[PDB]
């Protein structure tokens, strides 16, 4: 295997001997970790650091911050999610310089600041599956810093309900002479104590028994107490004006209280329309605790999960018919495989957002705050490569016996006319435009493009954009449901009846929904506690949501 | 915080009274009493400053082509969105009938 | 002879849906809001009145000489052909959509089979609002295509819809059809048995009958009660297009003639044919 | 002689009838905030050629007469920079009920009225119907229901319907007692203006100090209202689509929608 053709293998080889003394086998000493990190990583390395929507490799993540900024500099950080503080710390300390991410958690006012100071450089804002894809083209990685639960001395890792992005972050690293380090909660000397092998040992280079269990974020869990009756009003319009009017059989729900509202009034408002089993049978969704009554009411046939919501593990093991579980009994999430399904195999996507302009362009990026896109761009677009027909997919066709006209994925943008802080949601210009000029961004960071949205859903009503004959007509429809926001003030009210009759928009009246019928009494579960007892004690909410 | 006053052409005095919501952050409280015939007098106390123009549009739309009963409406707003506000006004107006 | 008598093909002997299918070109008939849609009157059950599934009106698309058309037939059996909230909106909304077809290039014709007692008094104000919208849409449409009104009887055409009949370009009638504003009983009621007799059937037809209305110019065709002959006359009038100057815009000629008449005494069937 | 007549002189100034109009009509051009306005009203004429039309009824003459006055103003502003608005003061107890009337085609007379008003509305003329008294059946179809906007005075004398309870009870086969009974349970059957309002056919109701003869206070609120109503009309859709907003007309709206889906 010739020298000039195997240079990154000899480089991996050089790196593994500068820790051959410090490590016995694949096992690394917890209190000599930072030493190893300075030996296995080189300055300028492309590093994948597990900051997943949920699973965080917090021990590795912290130890890498207490590295010496003289030995490791100009690191290129590749993280699906930037939630933890240690993460952006790598940049102020001068250890890391470039960042390629997808989801920016709370860290959004920071990333923006650190960037404006010239400490952090951004490649672009991706959408998970896009960023994974890069790892075998543009951004082949050098080091992978991931996390699992258990590992044997051989290298086999059990990632369990928290598999998430690991199989996609590790594979392009292991097979390109890169270096894979996985922190685990426990090493077993006897391998038959590994409930399952999620990552084969031949992908892993070293394992570390962490100083404490890897941090799990309940990213998607929503307290049903915070669901107001305005949420419940939109939830009803979604179910009758969209799910039912198009016969949606499968879907994904974007994070947010708005879609939590939908999940929780299915077994009541959905039931009162005799829709149990007629819609929403298949899901590409995280195991949302707000979905529990819908499972028990017997609505949900299948659920394939991106990750796991902390506390839902035990509930899921007890529901093998619904979730995808291993032969060990526990969940096997797969954010790459779920994300893929959420694009190609699912009828609809529905999610919230922070801003929309008159053209329907949606984004989370606002003044000096670089929010992430998460999974929204992958599921918030009409998958142009899809060919397989489905009922809902076909309903979008204008002339249904034009054989050349293809169908469309339902892409719903579900938002109140106003963000709570008295800012309007529908604005004249996206903030994202100005953030682009001041970041040398080549094109404004839009999460979901206006031409991709089929339904705009508001407490005002539904705009069936998929029916728009021209852009001017689309803008007309958006303003009609846009309330008293600056976009909605463009709308001339005498024009509403026309738009209603023509079925361009639907008011709640048009759906047989009296607005004042929206109350929390429709919520199947009214609190986190009520969620625990639909689950019959199986859901163990994390301390954050407990009141007992 | 600021105090706003409104007035609209209305019909005959409404028939009863009504209370809807509470002054918690993000919600509002609406008092509906019967008032002087021909006039609908609204009084708004909001925690949001310079929203006056916003409340104006909300109300014009609410009463567009539908003449309301003559009422006295006392609103106490702790930064509720125009969506939530509109919703509680309708709850309130429904209960008055 | 006897074979002819045994072979009569009466038009009035058909119900609303039968008339509709019978006039519209063979095979084009497509009913909108059919009885299986179950779009019925929301005001009848509460009053202890049994509702009809299509509220007493048949609205159907199709062709009239390969020309796109819409047809609204009222069913006389149901509440006398009275229009209610839903009944009315089926007719008005159809004329409104025919008009919007003309504005988008499609030359849609509107054929109305009127067998009605006017506003359904059990839905009084909602049916009367509807007729106003029916009227409005008839005018709006006759800027592009004529509306042919067919009044064959038995019930005839009264109340608000007699005013809607007036608005129409052409008004084809049979002998049995009546066309008045107020029904005979209603006049007797308000004006006295001497001023008008609800039991005097030959008198009632003598003034408001299809024959009388045609001989005085308040009607454009005096059809026999034969299926084929009615379709024939229908197709023919749609083919003449919009009338040069229709009865509605003759306001001063009639005002002139009325001014001439000595109103001091009760005009008779013949007196009315002379005055025009 | 009638609320119509009282309110015509109070809004138009001219209380005498034009020459050329039947004595039962009252036409008069004027201005309303610098906008050209023609006031039309049907009033009583106890010396009407037809006896069955001497208490304000809309009969043969009143019918065609209206078709005259509107078509008159239609061709005037055929060219004018601003089509003049038509304000209909509605206060007509009924259609004329009679032999003389039916024999001469009273249904056709009132069709001339509807056609006129309608063609006017369609051309750009702003119609406004001011319900100051009674507004019944065919009479109101002719004089009033072609309006771009309806305004009623809030008052017990203001009633909308299609037949007197005497005749309605007869045709229907009910007692006057069960009508008034039913008229509370079925809003479209009721005569009062509150029940009419619930049909969302009125753009505005406004109460007054003295309905019989407006006070200077009334006449200013009414005049302001017409001004506002007239501005809502201008530049917008000319159809009667505005009459579909109410929950009691829920079905009217649903039918028009289903019609387009299957069209
Ligand atoms: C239409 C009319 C002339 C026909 O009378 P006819 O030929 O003698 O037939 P009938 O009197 O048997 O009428 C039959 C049915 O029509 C019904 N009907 C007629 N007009 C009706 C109306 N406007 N509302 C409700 N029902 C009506 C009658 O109640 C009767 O009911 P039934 O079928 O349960 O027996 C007569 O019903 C009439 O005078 N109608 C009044 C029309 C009118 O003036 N309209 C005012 C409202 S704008
Ligand atoms: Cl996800």
């Amino acid at each position: 295997p010739p020298p000039q053709w195997s240079r990154r293998r000899q480089e991996k080889q050089r790196r593994l001997e500068r820790v051959r003394g410090l490590a016995d086998g694949a096992v690394l000493p917890r209190e000599g970790l930072v030493a190893a990190l300075e030996a296995l990583i080189a300055p300028g390395d492309r590093v994948v650091l597990e900051g997943n929507n949920q699973k965080q490799a917090d021990f590795l993540s912290r130890s890498l911050a207490r590295v010496d900024p003289g030995k490791l500099h100009d690191l290129h950080m590749i993280m699906p999610s930037v939630g933890r503080p240690e993460h952006l710390d790598l940049f102020e300390l001068g250890i890391a310089r470039k960042l390629d991410f997808s989801f920016s958690g709370p860290q959004s006012l920071r990333i923006g600041q650190l960037l404006e100071d010239g400490l952090l450089e951004i490649g672009a804002i991706h959408t998970y599956i896009e960023l994974y894809a890069r790892l075998v083209v543009d951004l082949i990685p050098n080091v992978a810093l991931v996390a699992g639960f258990v590992a044997d001395r051989e290298g086999n890792v059990y990632t369990g309900p928290s598999t998430e992005d690991t199989p996609a972050l590790v594979e392009p690293t292991a097979f390109s002479d890169g270096i894979v380090i996985v922190q685990v909660n426990r090493i077993v000397d006897d391998p038959r104590d590994l409930p399952r092998v999620d990552i084969p040992a031949s992908w892993v280079d070293f394992v570390v028994e962490a100083d404490q269990p890897f941090y799990i974020e309940p990213l998607f869990t929503r307290d049903p107490r915070h669901i107001k009756p305005v949420h419940v009003l939109m939830a009803m319009m979604a179910i009758r004006g969209i799910y039912q009017r198009h016969n949606v059989q499968s879907l994904n729900h974007g994070i947010g209280f708005n879609t939590a509202a939908i999940e929780l009034i299915l077994p009541t408002y959905g039931e009162s329309l005799g829709l149990k089993g007629k819609i929403c049978r298949h899901w590409t969704l995280n195991p949302h605790p707000t979905l529990i009554p819908a499972i028990e009411s017997g609505w949900v046939e299948s659920v394939h999960c991106f990750g796991t919501e902390l506390g839902m593990e035990g509930y899921i093991a007890q529901r093998p018919d619904v979730f995808f579980t291993g032969r060990d009994g526990s969940l096997r999430s797969n954010r790459m495989f779920c994300q893929l399904a959420g694009q190609y195999a699912v009828d609809l996507f529905i999610g919230a957002t922070l801003q929309v302009d008159g053209d329907g362009h949606s984004s989370t990026v606002t003044r000096g705050r670089l929010a992430g896109f998460g999974g929204a761009p992958n599921m918030g677009h009409d998958p142009r490569g899809r060919r397989h027909s489905t009922p809902a997919w076909l309903d979008m066709r204008g002339e249904p016996e034009a054989l050349l006209e293809r169908g469309r994925k339902l892409v719903v943008q579900m938002v109140e006319t106003f963000q709570d802080g008295g800012k309007p949601t529908f604005v004249e210009r996206l903030d994202a435009l100005e953030v682009a000029r001041q970041t040398g961004m080549p094109l404004a960071p839009v999460m979901i493009y206006g031409d991709d949205v089929t339904h705009v859903l508001t407490e005002e009503g539904i705009a069936y954009l998929y029916k728009a004959r021209s852009l001017e007509e689309r803008q007309a429809m958006i303003a009609a449901v846009a309330g008293i926001s600056p976009i909605g003030l463009r709308h001339d009210p005498r024009e509403t009846q026309r738009m209603r009759r023509e079925g361009l928009i639907a008011l709640p009246e048009d759906l047989g929904i009296r607005r004042t019928d929206a109350s929390r009494e429709l919520l199947a579960a009214k609190s986190i506690a009520e969620l625990v007892e639909w689950s019959g004690g199986l859901y163990q909410p994390p301390a954050r949501f407990r009141s007992w | 915080m600021e105090t706003l006053s409104f007035e609209f052409p209305a019909g005959q005095p409404g028939r009863g009274r009504a209370l809807v919501g509470c002054v918690g952050s993000g919600d509002l409280e609406v008092l509906l009493e019967p008032g002087q015939p021909g006039k609908l007098s609204i009084q708004v106390q909001t925690s949001v400053n310079g929203s006056a123009s916003r409340w104006q549009h909300l109300f014009e739309r609410l009463f567009d082509g539908q003449t309301p009963p003559a009422l006295l409406i006392d609103i106490h707003d702790f930064g509720a969105t125009p969506g939530v506000v509109r919703l509680r006004l309708e709850q309130g107006f429904e209960e008055i009938g | 002879d006897v074979a002819r008598l045994l072979a009569l093909r009466s038009f009035t002997e058909l119900g609303a849906r039968q008339r509709a299918r019978a006039l519209l070109d063979a095979g084009s008939f497509r009913e909108l809001l059919d009885p299986f849609a179950g779009v019925q009157s929301p005001w009848l059950e509460r009053q202890g009145i049994v509702p009809q599934a299509d509220d007493g009106v048949v609205v159907a698309r199709g062709l009239l000489d390969g020309q796109p058309a819409v047809l609204a037939a009222i069913e006389g059996a149901f509440q006398g052909g009275s229009l209610g909230e839903v009944s009315g909106a089926k007719i008005a909304g159809a004329l409104e959509l025919a008009a919007e077809d003309n504005r988008n290039g499609v030359p849609t014709r509107a054929l109305l089979l009127l067998e009605t007692g006017g506003v359904r008094l059990q839905e009084a104000n909602l049916g009367l609002a509807a007729i106003a919208e029916i009227q409005a849409a008839i005018v709006d449409l006759q800027r592009y295509q004529p509306v042919v009104a067919v009044i064959a009887g038995p019930v005839g055409c009264f109340g608000g819809m007699s005013i809607a009949a007036g608005l129409c370009s052409y008004v084809l009638v049979t002998r049995e059809a009546r066309l008045g504003l107020n029904g005979p009983q209603v006049i007797e009621q308000e004006a006295g048995i001497a001023e008008y007799d609800s039991r005097d059937r030959p008198f009632i037809w003598s003034l408001t009958g299809g024959e009388q209305r045609f001989a005085s110019g308040l009607a454009d065709a005096y059809l026999a009660d034969d299926l084929d002959e009615v379709r024939t006359s229908v197709l023919a009038y749609f083919a003449k297009g919009l009338p040069a100057r229709p009865r509605c815009r003759r306001a001063e000629d009639y005002l002139r003639r009325l001014g001439d008449l000595d109103t001091a005494e009760q005009p008779d069937a013949a007196g009315v044919r002379r005055l025009y | 002689a009638s609320r119509g007549l009282a309110w015509f002189q109070a809004l138009a100034g001219s209380l005498a009838p034009r020459p050329g109009d039947p004595a039962s009509l009252r036409v008069a051009d004027a201005e309303l905030d610098g906008y050209p306005v023609r006031f039309l009203a049907v009033v009583p004429d106890p010396d009407n050629p037809f006896p069955r039309a001497r208490q304000g009824e809309v009969g043969l003459l009143e019918g065609w007469g209206l078709a005259a006055a509107v078509d008159e103003a239609l061709e005037a502003d055929r060219e004018a920079p601003r089509k003049r608005a038509l304000l209909a003061i509605v206060d007509v107890p009924s259609q004329a009920y009679g032999r003389r009337e039916e024999a001469l085609g009273i249904h056709q007379a009132l069709a001339g009225a509807v056609d006129a008003y309608a063609r006017a509305r369609l051309a750009g003329h702003p119609l406004i119907g001011l319900l100051v008294g009674k507004a019944m059946s065919g009479a109101f179809l002719a004089h009033g229901y072609q309006a771009n906007r309806l305004i009623a005075l809030h008052d017990p004398g203001v009633m909308v319907h299609a037949m007197g309870k005497a005749a309605a009870a007869r045709i229907t086969l009910r007692s006057v007692e069960e009508l008034e009974a039913l008229a509370a349970k079925v809003p479209p059957m009721a005569y009062d203006i509150d029940s009419y309002a619930s049909l969302g056919l009125l753009w505005r109701t406004l109460p007054v100090e003295t309905v019989e003869v407006p006070s200077t206070a009334d006449l200013v609120r009414v005049r302001t209202c017409l001004g506002e109503a007239l501005a809502d009309i201008l530049g917008g859709p000319r159809d009667l689509g505005g009459r579909l907003g109410a929950a009691n007309r829920e079905a009217s709206a649903r039918v028009r929608r289903l019609l387009r889906e299957q069209w």
